[PDB]
């Protein structure tokens, strides 16, 4: 049934993400020795603009490895543009720690297979339960400031048909839109590309989905669940 | 291409290229014999201090401690440090001294605009001076008729609880309260809203 | 997954009617609810079907709904297969339109027709079964461009001079047929997709670089050719070394005008549901791949 | 900002009150003329007092270059308020708790590499106190235009008012012994 | 002039020097 | 880097006030007067011969 892959990543990184329900993504780099390297969901709230400012203090806190921080240099290097560089591989569980860790991801399965979403980055544009629901994650670029900082969000929706997704984020990100084109006039000789982008991956039942608390050495963190999941990849798909 | 600046009454402008202040101490020094200038007491006395120490001596070219002229390096470098005096080019400033003085100025002098063209340019309001002025030499009057010092009434002007530790003009956005109780056209502005 | 879905009929069910039922076995007929259980209500369009209010509205209510296949039938019980993903189907084509090898499929909300005369299908009760239309990608992506296109032109001009342009955009034809929207009323869903169609439009019309402005001006200057000659007819009322030229910025100027374009497909084209393998002669069926 | 605004404005009252009070028409009583300084060529080929000053220094300057300040227009009143502060006798370091010359501090603070940065800004900003200072005591007495007159006479041969704008504009007022 | 969806309508008229009474007459 | 002409808009704001009545007297109603307005640059005449 479940499609297994396999993936080396070297401890730097791990050892906040060791917890076996995690997400993992893919990252290019222009240095040469460190051809991809490989972050989840949790290191980008340290810079997504999203995360409030103590979880923020955590995730500084945990992540301070150098191979890390080194990652999160090259990740800030990117002039306003991530998703030309991010890929999304899957939800992961398995784990063995050491000098270098191995871990095994699941890009087509549904075989506890929680998948684990921070409380800062989670949204939903309803509050009526409906029985079936996808889940999407999503990037947004903020373009009111000096530079452009990006935005983080894992959200859950009835909707299924892409286009109205797109009506009802245009109509929720309104704001941001503006800003988009605020940039365009305000910085001619720069063009950004987009506002947001979406991307699919969920097929899960409305009522397995949980709230809980999270722990690594010592720090606690508040997290969202998602229990009986099922994890359908899919393109990295632009809006605007 | 020229600069024209024309503030003598009954002068036409003068008509100089660029650098009006090093181009006309140039050219009075060269178009004219200079040795026979002499400046005031307060020069000739600056001109002892800085003859007394041979690298300075040096560095000036000041040779004759009796003689009262001066040279041309003392006096350009004199009038770059005095312009130098308020731009620092360590951090670079957001606005001019002059843009914050209209600003404050005609925040009570927004009453009388009503009644002419609203100006929307810095220029307009440089425009108006000798119609504003008078104003605020009124008002000034008024409130110096007015003040009774619940300060220290030594002098009556700005920046004048600066603490002696501190020694610089920037901030170390944080202010040492009552920093600025002692000015009186802060008092006047917060009486007026 | 809920790879079944069963409906009962609550009225009785005569031997006509479960007669004709059959002869539409392995049709399409979409579900909004994808629950194990349905009641004979939601089983096709009628329950939304409103000519009082928009064409867009039913255009979208049906975008968002879940596609299903049908299964012989028994008494008092219908039975629904949802198709999985990737998977081979037969489908029988439920609307007049003729189907063609190695083209794909969308799903649209029916159409007038010539003879107006459409057939009623299990008319139970003040209750009816009608069915969406499945149209190969020309007609479909024709027809929802031509009614964005009846939005743009007909805003803020009067009844009279809109009188002749709707006659001339509402019939289509399409493979030897004709056919015609029902009712093009605006919506504000409409509103929606002509804001973000004009946003678009602005977006690509100011960050298109130089060479894409002045390139058709040089070849028509250049060259002379029927296709470049209809294009100078159509921009005769509008209408040297480049300064600049600049590699990198172009691919970055081009990228921008990409993601523009994108978006402003995205507007028309409808999400495929079928891609077809070739087709019986009779043009009633065909064995399809169907997509999510 | 608002203290190096409120320094400009009142300086631009004082300067007001001192010029615009006398007209410039007044008959020469000194021997400095531009006409000896550059020659009978330029000088035959080239309202308020305050108002041309408007017209000439104030647009098109700040036009040209925003960024200029007060002190870019008029470094004379630089020396005369230092020398009115100290005149005062009040120093920075007590402020009512050596050397007299700030200026040469600060002239060979910034010559000298070996400066700090930080004691370079110190000087840097302790004669702008001075400065500030002297403007107060100025602003205090009743009189600006008496005192500041007679101060000029005698420290830099500034006999008249025709010449007083020149000396303020241009920062020194020389003469013929 | 304002319009209702009915067809009905009101309108009524201005004079410009009551609108520009003292605006233009400052510029 | 330059802002555009919305922000600069809010900015400058508004400040002028000012009711007219119609012809007839039947119906009151209020003029902005935004300053930042082209209408101010134009630097177009008036006059109301009688």
């Amino acid at each position: 049934q479940a499609l297994t892959a396999r993936f080396f990543v070297p401890e730097g990184l791990v050892e906040f993400e060791a917890q076996p329900g995690a997400l993992l993504i893919r990252m290019e780099t222009g240095c040469d020795s460190p051809r991809h390297l490989y972050i989840s969901l949790y290191l980008l709230g340290i810079r997504a603009s999203n995360v409030s400012a103590s979880t923020r203090c955590l995730l500084e806190s945990v992540y301070t490895a150098s191979a890390a921080r080194a990652a999160l240099q090259w990740l800030d290097l990117g002039p306003h543009l991530l998703h030309r560089r991010l890929e999304t591989l899957g939800c992961v569980k398995t784990v063995s720690l050491g000098i270098t860790s191995l871990l095994t991801c699941v890009m087509r399965g549904y075989l506890v297979f929680a998948l684990m979403i921070p409380k800062d980055m989670y949204l939903t544009w309803e509050e009526t339960r409906g029985r079936l629901q996808y889940v999407y994650l999503i990037i947004v670029y903020d373009y009111d400031g000096p530079e452009t900082r990006p935005g983080i969000y894992v959200l859950t929706s009835s909707i299924a048909h892409w286009q109205t997704l797109v009506d009802v984020a245009r109509g929720k990100f309104a704001r941001e839109r503006c800003s988009f084109v605020n940039r365009r006039i305000t910085r001619p000789r720069q063009i950004p590309l987009c506002t947001g982008v979406i991307q699919k991956l969920g097929w899960c039942l409305a009522d397995d989905i949980h709230t809980s608390f999270l722990v690594h050495k010592e720090l606690k963190l508040s997290v969202v669940r998602l229990d009986n999941f099922s994890v359908e990849l899919g393109d990295f798909r632009e809006f605007v | 291409v020229p600069s024209y600046f024309g503030i003598t009454q009954n002068d036409p402008f003068i008509r100089f290229h660029t650098d009006f202040r090093g181009e006309v101490v140039n050219t009075m020094f060269e178009n004219a014999s200079t040795w026979t200038f002499s400046f005031g007491i307060w020069y000739y006395r600056l001109k002892r201090g800085l003859y007394t120490q041979p690298r300075w001596k040096r560095v000036y070219h000041l040779a004759q401690m009796d003689n009262f002229s001066i040279s041309q390096e003392l006096l350009l470098g004199v009038v770059n440090a005095l312009e130098n005096v308020t731009v620092y080019p360590t951090y670079d400033c957001v606005l001019s001294d002059l843009e914050a003085a209209a600003c404050l100025l005609a925040a009570y002098g927004h009453a009388l605009w009503e009644g002419r063209d609203p100006p929307d340019s810095v220029a307009t309001v440089l425009g108006e001076l000798p119609q504003l002025l008078p104003r605020l030499a009124d008002d000034v009057s008024r409130e110096i008729a007015a003040w009774e010092g619940p300060v220290a009434a030594g002098n009556n002007y700005y920046a004048y609880r600066d603490s002696p530790d501190l020694r610089y003009y920037m901030p170390l956005r944080h202010y040492h309260p009552g920093t600025f109780d002692r000015h009186v056209l802060v008092r006047l502005f917060h009486k007026r809203g | 997954m809920e790879a079944n879905i069963f409906c009962t009929f609550d009225h009785k069910l005569s031997i006509a009617d479960v007669g004709k039922l059959t002869k539409l076995v392995a049709a399409v007929v979409p579900i909004p609810q994808r629950l194990h259980l349905i009641k004979h209500y939601q089983l096709g369009l009628h329950q939304f079907v409103d000519h009082t209010r928009g064409y867009v509205r039913l255009r979208g209510l049906l975008r968002n709904m879940t596609l299903t296949l049908m299964r012989r039938v028994e008494g008092n019980q219908i039975l629904l297969h949802v198709p999985t993903h990737g998977l081979l189907y037969t489908v029988l084509n439920t609307g007049p339109v003729t189907w063609e090898k190695g083209d794909a499929l969308c799903v649209l909300p029916p159409l007038f027709h010539g003879p107006l005369a459409r057939e009623n299908l299990l008319t139970l009760g003040q209750w009816e079964l009608v069915l969406p239309w499945i149209v190969p990608m020309p007609l479909a992506l024709e027809i929802n461009q031509r009614l964005l296109i009846m939005g743009l032109f007909s805003l803020d001009r009067s009844y009279e001079e809109v009188k002749a342009a709707v006659q001339q955009l509402q019939t289509i034809t399409f493979r030897d047929a004709t056919f015609t929207i029902p009712d093009p009323v605006i919506d504000q869903h409409l509103l929606i997709d002509m804001k973000t169609a004009c946003l678009s439009m602005s977006m690509v019309a100011n960050l298109a670089s130089e060479l894409t402005m002045t390139y058709v001006r040089k070849l028509a200057l250049e060259d002379s050719s029927m296709l470049l000659v209809k294009c100078q007819e159509l921009l005769m009322r509008l209408d040297a070394r480049p300064q600049h030229v600049s590699p990198d910025d172009e691919i970055a100027r081009l990228s921008a005008l990409f993601v523009m374009l994108r978006q402003l497909d995205d507007l028309i084209r409808e999400q495929v549901v079928f891609t077809v393998c070739d087709v019986s002669p009779d043009n009633k069926s065909a064995t399809c791949i169907f997509k999510g | 900002y608002l203290r190096s605004g409120l320094t400009c404005l009142a300086g631009l009252l004082l300067l007001w009150k001192v010029t615009n009070a006398d007209s410039v028409f007044a008959p020469r009583t000194g021997k400095f003329t531009l006409a000896d300084l550059l020659g009978s060529d330029a000088v035959a080929g080239g309202v308020r007092n305050f108002e041309f000053l408007v017209r000439y220094y104030i647009g098109p300057w700040y036009a040209r270059d925003p960024a200029v300040t007060l002190s870019q227009l008029f470094p004379g009143l630089a020396l005369l308020a230092v020398t009115e502060s100290v005149r005062s006798g009040w120093d920075p370091s007590r402020r009512e708790d050596s050397k007299s010359n700030p200026v040469a501090d600060y002239m060979f603070a910034q010559s000298s590499k070996q400066y700090g940065d930080l004691r370079r800004l110190e000087v840097h900003d302790a004669l702008l106190f001075h400065y500030e200072h002297g403007l107060g005591r100025l602003l205090s007495v009743t009189l600006p235009r008496h005192r500041v007159s007679t101060l000029g006479s005698s420290l830099f041969n500034v006999n008249d008012i025709y010449e007083l704008l020149y000396f303020l504009v241009l920062g020194f007022l020389p003469s013929v012994a | 002039r304002l319009v209702w969806p009915d067809g009905s309508y009101r309108d009524w008229e201005f004079l410009a020097r009551d609108l520009l009474r003292e605006e233009m007459e400052a510029n | 880097d330059e802002v555009a002409r919305t922000d600069e808009w809010k900015g400058a704001g508004v400040s002028r006030l000012r009711e007219v009545w119609d012809v007839q007297h039947r119906v009151r109603l209020r003029v902005l007067w935004y300053v930042n307005s082209f209408w101010r640059s134009r630097e177009l005449s008036y006059d109301d011969h009688e």
